[PDB]
DNA sequence: GCTTGACAAAAGTGTTAAATTGTGCTATACT
């Protein structure tokens, strides 16, 4: 019985790097327009942890779901832009 | 010698072996051949001894036949066991993880006494594991050995213990059967307060018979005079309530109780050993229970002779349980027989009951027979039993001594903890039977031992030793094998006593052993038998220590143990100074290839060797090549013969792992210097020439086995694949299509061997993780990565791959689709930290290895390979290691006489034909007749040159070494020579461990120990004591909180080191929280109170 | 000699059909090769032998600018089925350099790295004799080489 | 049994002690062991020769010089501070315990001398036949 | 806290035992032979001892940390860390 | 004697009723886990079969009570119920112990606490620890008394989180993830970094068995080639260290206090005399005697 | 003990113990032995209460016996007891449980309703507290450090 | 800079069939 690993045990190096990843995102997001960053956070549920539908994010900014879908595509090609993405690469897994 | 291809190794023995060493694997093969009773055993017991040989299988089958219920209306009879040809070959089984077995068949006859009908049916008992030529079994693919157990033979044994209080004498007799309750004098079934007289009447004998039979016994009359039992049936009642308390008896039950307990054959088991022991010494007979009490009364009285009332006279004396006459030794065949007997009796239960509820005339031998419990006994015996062990093979010698081991532990014997030191001590009767010098150093000492060289096992389980009988001061060629009982009968002449012409006593008086055994000096007049040769008492490994007679038993034991600890080298050089056994121990081990017919070699390949016999027949032998052994050593074999070569039956065609030219080579011959050197070789440490690295003289290979399977999971099927969810294409660079490492690849710690994947869900990815997915566009994959990687701290080249697929027909346990095994191998150069040793018990780690440039080096410019510290030698009584260091130099440089004109005085006793040997010739000094001190000196001067005629060593075995560091000579002459040193299975690569963070235990959060788990070190009770004595509270707290059990604190501390912040304050150890919970579960209310507020909650 | 490549074998621990020596016991033999090279830069030698016989260093065909100084040396013994095709790489250096693993170098799965001994010299000793008062010292050194 | 015994204070101040034999009856000759008994201790009371001059004051460490000095004056016994007589409420006191065998000086106030005693006693036990 | 003063013991009364308990385990059942999930009311039951996964009820209707400390009206499992599965006790009421 | 028990119940508020159980607590599931090993086969604590007998018998008792049943049957159930709760708490303490397959007795709740393998000695008074290693030891003759040879591979793993930080400080690695891979693959840059972090950072060395506190001492680590541990020859006496192949454990003190205790209290050169006889220990011996003699 | 009195038993036991170790060539300073012997004499048998609060035949600590026996406005005798029996008498119930006879200890503790103050060092080890010895003593662990104003000036 | 409508995938939701699971029962006589 004492040879069994605990698979749900917290690994220190990951929780720390996850803390560090949570830092780098907060920074990269600061390079986006207030609404651009705000839409990404709600879309993926960064702050709350609860993701939101395009219609729901359109409800906070007062637009259609399609408008949000558009703003989403743009900020993502902005995020995909190498100057923003270069730093997050090593967090692949 | 006497072996066809035997290499030429000159002996100093002054005697002649009258008897070749017996086949020393015999103890295993004979026991098994008896169990299966093949014609090879038939002829043996027919051509001598009893005329009705009964195989072990038939023997246990006679006990079953017939099966008859209380009615006797039906009888199920068994007979005629039969085996088919072995399912698969040994090689095939080790590969396919099956067990080497022959199916067994039986004839089952069921008879109905009412209808008089007969039903004969052939029955399949199961696959019965067979024994290899080498004396082993293949159980689920692993080679295993069944060690023989030491036990107390059934019989009546008396012991005299002085009264703890009155100091008066008392016996105290015991009778131990094969099976059933045991009695002691009547204290029975562990029920005290029982007079021995009350039962003597329970049989129905009237008191006058007591006064008639008791006779001269005074306490025999006073016990019946004191006993208040009146009548034979009333005594059975005083016996009935003590034996069966709680049950009101019946005259039918009161009488049958005693009859059924012992006399009845079913409940009480007469042993052939017990039946033979007491029948001569005096199922169970009423006649026998009287002679018991009679023997006892005539012991405490002091008479040495008891003539039974109607019986024959025998000595009345105490018995010794440690005397081998009373101690067997249940061999492998019997250990199997007993486990079969159990399996049948469990089946007889289902056969008996089955008859009742089965519709009659619808019952057949099969319908009553269910074989589950019979095969289970066998399978459950080989696994989980302590007498069935994984064969110990790092070298042929280790394997050969594993068989031939006899241990007193196991089921049917005493536990390791209870037995006292009286059984561990060597008895005088161990001589020539069980080697006294060989046992474990751990707290198994004396419980495990190895059978002697000439020892042989009796059909009854008693060890016999060969002797040569002497008559009228003349030793005959008659060789008689005697047990311990018949050895106490006679006077055993010493092995070496001067021989006279055609042979007879020369020395005025003879060395002899008495029945004490107490040694004595008497003339040639009174002797009967003599020893077959020196080293009868010694075992195989013990007999392999040159100059054994010069080393204290302490260091000798260590020396034997460590020979079986060595590891096969790539080169495998044989010992320069040997003993007798090296030749015959390697062939009898089976790790060498021997030819069974005279003939000539047709082909020699690294892969196989074929020989064309004079018989016209054609024999071929496939060579084991880089085969991984049980513990990871290398079994590689090499052919020693060439195409044209003629060869003779029993010769050696190919060398095994540790052998060279037919003799055991457990190590290399090295040039040794015994000076202390600059504090490097100190306190048993050793220093080495870097030559031993560059030239791969101590190098050895090693092979690890890695295994992974793809099974069916509730969420899908596991798939071996090359696709891994998150990796660079670099890690996969060495994987083939299917995702298994390519043969010939190089693998580091953490490299992938077999890629595997298992389904996962529902995942619920973290938001921070799902954002990167959108950005870099890598779909979160459907499955987790569970893949086979190489353990931390390991490395090598990929040797071979074995794949078993369900898609392919193959075979596998339910749920397992695919199994792939990967074999990694590495060359291990001799490394600082590895453990080396000689045959004398001298051991040490390599502390340093120097450039061959700076080393003590002889006048030739010949560097020494090893520098051994002078200080360890003198106090350890191992000085034999200095002798062989001298002889080693002799054998390496050659020598001459000493003649002319005449032969010098020392050589007179006498080296024969030994007067000259060339350079590099190999020597043999059998243990108890070896070279002698005089003969060493005479040889020590001899012979030049290095090349130039100058001599490098004097008659003291010393030389002037030049320091390779400063270049100046060492002020004094130093001893140099050649010593035989072995590389041992403790290696630094395996023993170096380190951990920072890693897996934790499930129930306790502590790190889990062992290298497999990447584990941490145990800081124990005693370590905490030391910490407390220092007064380091913060160190002690740290080790016990944030370095093990503190689940939040251990991740914080990491967070602190990586950010270079201060290390935080520790929390509560999880183990303590667990303790509170475990006490609560006992209904113990445990509250943790503060100063107040009273109860604190752990959460 | 640094590394070696044998067509049939992908690694050190197998056999070759018809050859008496296993690949590892052959590498041991090739250790005793005493070669010499003008160098610089690595250069491959070549050895191919068929049919029965005994292979030796003489059977090694050196490239232009290298030579084998003990062709008498036994490598492997071959039989009717034995065929041995092996190339050897000779580099230049000094001392003893342990086999460089091809994971560290750029080599592929086929290359067998081997321990390399670059030591022209074999065995060396010396001695001195003074020049009585006025004594001086004269030393003799005994130098032997591998050829 | 001894693990909770630690030095809790500098001085309990008791005058109590035990009488060490410090040889005897000669010449007409140190006790075979004054090294494990008298040395390292601290004097409970002044050591006085006849009639006499008080050759060593109470509280002295009793090194090697002190035993030589005392021996000259002809003192065949000395009263010494011991943890047996120590009156400390908790633990024992430095003065009563005496010199630390490790430091060679008065024991430190943190020292846990029970564990050290336990180990000092048990360690050689392997050598006890 | 890591600093407590006293630590006390006593006989646990049936009432103490019942107060510790987060439920009475009524069945000698460990886990389902097919799904391998904890059987309700048995040993391991998530309703009493706790959730197998963090902030995940047995059925899953409430899967999110958004509402901790609410019980699923269907499966009756509480939404919180699976760590409580280590801290929580049951009881048996003897007949 | 009988008073000692009767008196004990007066002063405490404990109702003596507690010695009879109306209800039995049940231990949390993770302390009696059931988990599948690698390959899917399952393993669980003995506690669960023990709890199973109890609840099985209690439930049968309820059943017989409700039907109505002759006392012989009902009383038999209560006797069985009593024995099962015994086995649960302490198995074999009365009668033959409840056994599983192979006739090995099941581990009771009492079996957890008691013995060398129980909670106290196994998991409480000692335990396995992070930031530790071991290897075989070799002689240190060139070392200063306060130093030890540490295998560089061993040092690397021991200090892994330290160097990971350092090589992120120096720009060798851009993020912690890269730093971790850089150490695992042992890229050559790390070595120079290791010497930095290891400098003047002490470590504890222990050899079992630990007899006196001197069986643990702090030293100054020195990166050493090879997989063995270089031990100063003057500390053999205290550790009772044979070079016949003994091994020693290394422990890395972390907090400032722990490192202070190492340098001040446990440092090799500050512990010379035995703290029993006061005689010198690190004093020369063996070779060093005959050399000076 | 009964003849020569408590302080003389100590002298005897130290001499006796010290004789075995002297026989085998071992040097142990008497104080180490004295530390151990001191723990055997620490209790006294209570012959009469008389108004206590103590029970006859019970072994109570000498200091705890002296103070509560005063009771403002109960006789015993010095008691020798071996180290094993002595350590079981210790006031820490979880210290006694970890030592030996765990079940016996826990059952007597739960009936006496025992409260452990966690003063001893083994107790603090088990719970992860700082042992009350060496650097863990209050006077040392509460040390406050600041640089001298003279030092801050030099900066 | 954003919105509309057409639209298909995705996700729920209710409705039904299939499977899984629980329980009762078996009457030569048998203790
Ligand atoms: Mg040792
Ligand atoms: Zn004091
Ligand atoms: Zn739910």
């Amino acid at each position: 019985g004492d040879f069994i690993e605990d698979s749900e045990a917290v690994v220190a190096v990951d929780a720390v790097s996850f803390t560090l990843l949570q830092d780098q995102l907060q920074s990269v997001l600061e390079t986006l327009s207030e609404r651009e960053a705000g839409v990404v956070r709600l879309r993926f549920g960064l702050t709350d942890g609860q993701p939101r539908t395009l219609d729901e994010i359109g409800q906070v900014y007062g637009v259609t779901r399609e408008r949000i879908r558009q703003i989403e595509s743009k900020t993502m090609s902005k995020l995909r832009h190498p100057s923003r993405s270069q730093v997050l690469r090593d967090y692949l897994d | 010698n006497s072996v066809p291809g035997a290499p030429n190794r000159v002996s100093f023995a002054k005697l002649r072996e009258p008897l070749e060493v017996p086949g020393l694997l015999d103890v295993q093969t004979d026991s098994f051949e008896w169990l299966v009773g093949s014609d090879r055993w038939r002829q043996a017991a027919i051509d001598r001894g009893e005329e009705n040989p009964v195989g072990g299988l038939e023997e246990v089958l006679a006990e079953l036949s017939p099966i008859e219920d209380f009615s006797g209306s039906m009888s199920l009879s068994f007979s005629d066991p039969r085996f088919d040809e072995v399912k698969a070959s040994v090689d095939e089984c080790k590969d396919k993880d099956m067990t080497y077995a022959a199916p067994l068949f039986v004839t089952a006859e069921f008879i109905n006494n009412n209808t008089g009908e007969i039903k004969s049916q052939t029955v399949f008992m199961g696959d019965f594991p067979m024994m290899t030529e080498k004396g082993t079994f293949i159980i689920n693919g692993t080679e295993r050995v069944v060690v023989s157990q030491l036990v107390r033979s059934p019989g009546v044994y008396f012991d005299e213990t002085i009264d703890k209080s009155t100091e008066k004498t008392l016996h105290s007799v015991k009778v131990i059967p094969g099976r059933g309750a045991w009695l002691e004098f009547v204290r029975i079934d562990r029920k005290r307060r029982q007079p021995v007289t009350v039962l003597l009447k329970a049989l129905g004998w009237t008191n006058e018979q007591i006064v008639e039979r008791f006779g001269f016994s005074e306490i025999m009359m006073g016990t019946l005079e004191k006993d208040t039992t009146s009548g034979t049936d009333e005594a059975l009642l005083d016996i009935y309530r003590k034996l069966r308390p709680g049950e009101p008896p019946t005259k039918e039950s009161a009488q049958t109780l005693l009859e059924n307990l012992f006399f009845k054959e079913k409940r009480y088991d007469l042993a052939r050993v017990g039946r033979y022991k007491v029948n001569k010494k005096l199922t169970l007979t009423e006649e026998d229970v009287v002679a018991t009490i009679e023997y006892l009364v005539r012991l405490h009285e002091g008479q040495t002779s008891m003539t039974v009332p109607g019986g024959v006279e025998v000595p009345v004396e105490v018995d010794d349980i440690d005397h081998f006459g009373n101690r067997r030794l249940r061999t492998v065949g019997e250990l199997i027989q007993n486990q079969i007997r159990v399996g049948l009796s469990r089946m007889e239960r289902v056969v008996r009951e089955r008859m009742t509820t089965q519709d009659v005339e619808a019952i057949t031998p099969q319908t009553l027979i269910n074989i589950r419990p019979v095969v289970a006994a066998i399978k459950e015996f080989f696994g989980t039993s302590q007498l069935s062990q994984f064969m110990d093979q790092n070298n042929p010698l280790s394997g050969l001594t594993h068989k031939r081991r006899l241990s007193a532990l196991g089921p049917g014997g005493l536990s390791r903890e209870r037995a006292g030191l009286e059984v561990r001590d060597v008895h005088p009767s161990h001589y020539g039977r069980m080697c006294p010098i060989e046992t474990p150093e751990g707290p198994n000492i004396g419980l495990i031992g190895s059978l002697s060289v000439y020892a042989r096992v009796n059909p009854f389980g008693f060890i016999e030793t060969p002797y040569r009988k002497v008559e009228n001061g003349v030793v005959t060629d008659q060789i008689d094998y005697l047990t311990a009982d018949e050895e106490d009968r006679h006077v055993v002449a010493q092995a070496n006593s001067p021989t006279d012409e055609n042979g007879r006593f020369t020395e005025d008086r003879v060395m002899v052993r008495k029945k004490g055994g107490e040694v004595e000096f008497v003339s040639a007049d009174q002797v009967d038998y003599m020893d077959v040769s020196p080293r009868q008492m010694v075992s195989v490994a013990t007999a392999m220590i040159p100059f054994l007679e010069h080393d204290d038993a302490n260091r000798a034991l260590m020396g034997a143990n460590m020979q079986r600890q060595a590891v096969p080298l790539v080169r495998s050089e044989a010992p320069l100074v040997g003993t007798g056994m090296e030749l015959r121990a390697a062939i009898d081990a089976g790790d060498v290839v021997v030819a069974d017919k005279t003939g000539v070699i047709e082909e020699v390949s690294a892969d196989y060797i074929t020989v064309m016999a004079d018989d016209g027949t054609r024999q071929s032998y496939r060579l084991r090549k880089f085969a991984r052994s049980n513990h990871g050593t290398c079994a590689n074999q090499r052919p020693i013969v060439d195409a044209g070569q003629r060869v003779e039956a029993g010769q050696v065609i190919a060398d095994g792992p540790c052998t060279q030219n037919g003799e055991m080579a457990l190590g290399k011959n090295l040039l040794v210097a015994i000076m202390p050197w600059e504090g490097h070789n100190y306190e048993d440490a050793i220093i080495l020439s870097n030559r031993l690295v560059e030239e791969d003289v101590l190098t050895s290979i090693h092979i690890e086995e890695h295994e992974i399977d793809a099974r069916d999971t509730k969420l899908g099927a596991e798939e071996i694949t090359r696709d891994i969810p998150n990796v660079s294409d670099e890690v996969l660079a060495d994987l083939d299509e299917r995702g298994i490492v390519r043969i010939g690849a190089e693998v580091r710690d953490g490299d992938i061997l077999v890629g595997k994947v298992t389904p996962k869900g529902e995942t619920e990815l973290t938001p921070e993780e799902r954002l990167l997915r959108a950005i870099f566009g890598e779909k979160a994959r459907e499955v987790r990565d569970t893949s086979l990687k190489v353990p931390h701290g390991e490395s090598g080249k990929v040797i071979g791959i074995r794949v078993f697929s369900r898609e392919d027909d193959d075979e596998l346990p339910a749920g397992v689709n695919e199994l792939v095994r990967v074999y990694v191998a590495q060359k291990r150069k001799i490394s600082d930290g590895d453990k080396l040793a000689g045959r004398h018990g001298n051991k040490g780690v390599i502390g340093k290895i120097l450039p061959v440039e700076d080393m003590p080096f002889l006048p030739d410019g010949t560097p020494v390979d090893i520098i051994l510290n002078t200080h360890g030698v003198p106090r350890r009584m191992n000085i034999g290691q200095i002798l062989e260091t001298h002889l080693g130099w002799v054998a390496k440089a050659g020598w001459n006489i000493d003649v002319a004109a005449g032969v010098p005085d020392w050589a007179s006793k006498l080296p024969e034909e030994l007067y000259s040997a060339p350079a590099d010739s190999t020597v043999a000094t059998p243990v108890f007749d070896g070279a002698q001190e005089g003969e060493l000196a005479g040889l020590l001067g001899s012979t030049l040159p290095n090349r130039d005629g100058e001599v490098m060593v004097d008659a003291d075995g010393k030389s002037t070494l030049f320091d390779g560091r400063s270049g100046e000579p060492f002020p004094y002459p130093v001893t140099v020579g050649y010593m035989y040193i072995l590389k041992l299975h403790h290696l630094v690569d395996d023993k170096i461990h380190a951990r920072s963070t890693g897996p934790y235990s499930m129930i306790t959060q502590q790190p889990l120990g062992g290298k497999a788990q990447f584990g941490g070190q145990r800081f124990g009770e005693m370590e905490c004591w030391a910490m407390q004595a220092y007064g380091a509270a913060y160190t002690l707290q740290e080790l016990l909180t944030i370095k093990s059990d503190d689940t939040v604190g251990r991740v914080k501390v990491y967070e602190a080191i990586v950010k270079g912040e201060n290390i935080p304050e520790p929390g509560i150890p999880e183990s303590f929280k667990v303790l509170l919970k475990e006490l609560q579960s006992l209904c113990l209310n445990v509250e943790v109170l503060s100063s107040d507020g009273a109860a604190i909650e752990m959460r | 000699v640094t590394s070696i490549r044998i067509d049939g074998v992908l690694h050190e621990f197998t056999t070759v059909p018809g050859v008496k020596e296993d690949v590892t016991d052959i590498i041991l033999n090739l250790k005793g090769l005493v070669v010499s090279s003008d160098d610089d830069e690595p250069v491959t030698m070549y050895l191919r032998k068929q049919g029965p016989g005994v292979v030796t260093a003489g059977d090694i065909v050196p490239p232009a600018g290298v030579t084998v100084h003990n062709p008498d040396m036994h490598i492997a013994t071959l039989n009717d089925k034995g065929k041995l095709e092996v190339e050897l790489v000779v580099e230049r250096g000094r001392g003893y350099v342990p086999a460089v693993q091809n994971k560290a170098s750029g080599a592929e799965i086929g290359r067998i790295p081997v321990d390399s001994i670059y030591s022209p010299v074999l065995k060396v000793t010396y001695k001195v004799e003074a020049t009585q008062r006025t004594d001086f010292d004269k030393l003799i050194i005994d130098v032997e080489t591998k050829n | 049994v001894s693990q909770d015994v630690i030095v809790r204070e500098h001085d309990c101040e008791t005058e109590r002690g035990i009488n060490v034999t410090l040889a005897e009856r000669g010449p007409d000759i140190r006790d075979a062991h004054v090294e494990t008994s008298a040395f390292a201790r601290t004097l409970a009371t002044d050591a006085v020769d006849a009639n006499g001059n008080v050759i060593i004051e109470r509280g002295h460490d009793l090194g090697d010089p002190a035993i030589d000095a005392l021996l000259a004056a002809g003192i065949t016994t000395v009263k010494v501070r011991s943890v047996l007589t120590c009156t400390s409420a908790t633990g024992v006191c430095a003065m009563c315990y005496g010199r630390s065998m490790a430091t060679g000086k008065l024991v430190d106030i943190g020292e846990a001398v029970g564990i050290v005693a336990a180990q000092s006693i048990g360690e050689p036990g392997t050598q006890l036949t | 806290v890591n600093f407590f003063d006293e630590l006390r013991i006593g006989l646990a009364t049936a009432d103490d035992i019942r107060n510790w308990s987060y439920g009475e385990v009524k069945k000698p059942e460990t886990i389902n032979y097919r799904t391998l999930k904890p059987e309700k009311d048995g040993l391991f039951c998530e309703k009493i001892f706790g959730p197998t996964r963090d902030w995940e009820c047995y059925c899953g209707k409430y899967k999110r940390v958004r509402f901790k400390g609410i019980i699923c009206e269907r499966c009756g499992v509480e939404v919180t860390r699976a760590k409580v599965r280590r801290e929580r006790m049951g009881h048996i009421e003897l007949a | 004697k009988r008073l000692k028990v009767v008196a004990a119940f007066q002063q405490s508020g404990n109702s003596p009723m507690g010695m009879v159980l109306d209800a039995v607590p049940v231990i949390p599931p993770e302390l009696r886990p059931m988990v599948q090993l690698d390959g899917g086969r399952f393993a669980t604590s003995d506690l669960n079969d023990l709890y199973r007998r109890v609840i099985n018998r209690n439930n049968r008792l309820k059943r017989l009570i409700d039907l109505g049943a002759p006392e012989i049957i009902v009383n038999n159930e209560k006797r069985m119920l009593q024995e099962s709760v015994d086995a649960l708490f302490d198995n074999g303490r009365r009668g033959r112990p409840v056994t599983g397959p192979g006739n090995r007795p099941l581990k009771s709740l009492s079996d957890l606490l008691k013995g060398k393998q129980g909670r106290f000695r196994q998991n409480l008074l000692g335990k396995r620890v992070d930031y530790s290693g071991r290897s075989v030891i070799v002689v240190g003759p060139q070392l200063k008394l306060h130093q030890c040879g540490l295998p560089k591979l061993m040092a690397l793993e021991l200090f892994k989180p330290f160097v990971m930080k350092r090589l992120v400080d120096l720009n060798h690695a851009q993020n912690i993830k890269s730093a971790k891979r850089m150490v695992e693959r042992q890229r050559p840059q790390v070595w120079d970094v290791l010497e930095e972090v290891i400098a003047e950072h002490p470590v504890l060395l222990n050899r079992a068995p630990t007899l006196h506190r001197l069986g643990i001492q702090a030293f100054e680590p020195q990166l050493v080639e090879g997989k063995a541990i270089q031990l100063h020859p003057l500390v053999c006496e205290a550790f009772n260290a044979d070079f016949d192949g003994d091994q020693m454990a290394v422990h890395l003190p972390l907090s400032a206090e722990a490192q202070a205790e190492a340098r001040i209290l446990m440092l090799s050169s500050n512990n010379i005399l035995s703290p029993a006889s006061g005689k010198p220990l690190a004093m020369p011996r063996l070779d060093m005697v005959t050399g000076l003699y | 003990l009964r003849v020569q009195g408590p302080r003389e038993v100590q002298i005897h036991l130290v001499k006796e113990v010290q004789e075995v170790y002297r026989a085998q060539g071992v040097s142990i300073h008497d104080k180490h032995i004295e530390v151990i012997v001191r723990q055997m004499l620490r209790r006294v048998t209570i012959i009469d209460s008389g108004s206590t609060e103590f029970l006859p035949g019970s072994l109570t600590e000498r200091a705890e016996f002296e103070a509560e026996n005063r009771r403002v406005v109960a006789a015993g005798r010095p008691v020798l007891m071996g180290i094993t029996k002595a350590s079981l008498a210790t006031d820490s119930w979880l210290s006694a449980a970890s030592f030996q006879e765990t079940t016996r200890v826990l059952t007597d503790a739960a009936i006496n309703c025992r409260s452990d103050k966690l003063n001893g060092l083994k107790e603090n080890v088990i719970i992860g507290k700082l042992i009350p010895a060496g650097t863990g003593i209050s006077r040392y662990r509460n040390i406050q450090v600041q640089p001298t104003e003279e030092a801050r000036a030099a900066a």
